[PDB]
């Protein structure tokens, strides 16, 4: 039980900070993505 | 006596695997339908040119 | 509760970047078959002009 709550704690903030580095790292991916929408969009 | 929802975490497990399958599905046929239609299409244009 | 809170708030934010890479794959399909049937429809209109 105590096992699991100490990796339910350490998985949540895991995700949480990889998802934050696929969002920050870089032009990032949620930049280059809508540089290249607007250009089909254009 | 805090409860983690077991029924939630195998409910986003799975979505997150179907996602991890949509994304494997959308990259494979962009690998097998559109990429080798479009490779054609440009290697049969500049072989007639 | 926030743990679980903020976890979601991620996944959500994972599940949005998958939503817009098959969307902007539609886009580029589009517009790539648009454009074969601007390209075509033109060969056909000016083949009609030689019977004038």
């Amino acid at each position: 039980e105590l096992e699991s709550i100490a990796q339910f704690t350490e998985t949540s903030e895991n995700i949480v900070d990889v998802v934050r580095e696929r969002h920050q790292s870089k032009s990032t991916l949620c930049e280059k993505m809508k540089e290249l929408r607007q250009s089909y969009e254009a | 006596g805090v409860r983690l929802d077991l029924q939630y975490l195998h409910g986003k497990a799975k979505f997150e695997s179907e996602v991890l399958t949509r994304l494997r599905n959308m990259r494979h046929k962009i690998k097998r339908e559109d990429l080798v239609s479009i490779e054609k299409i440009i290697a049969d244009r500049e072989r007639e040119w | 509760p926030d743990c679980a809170s903020n976890m979601d708030n991620a996944l959500m934010r994972m599940e949005s970047l998958e939503a817009e890479m098959e969307e902007v794959t539609e886009q580029i399909l589009t517009w790539r078959e648009q454009q074969k049937t601007a390209f075509q429809m033109n060969s056909d209109a000016n083949s009609s002009c030689i019977t004038a």
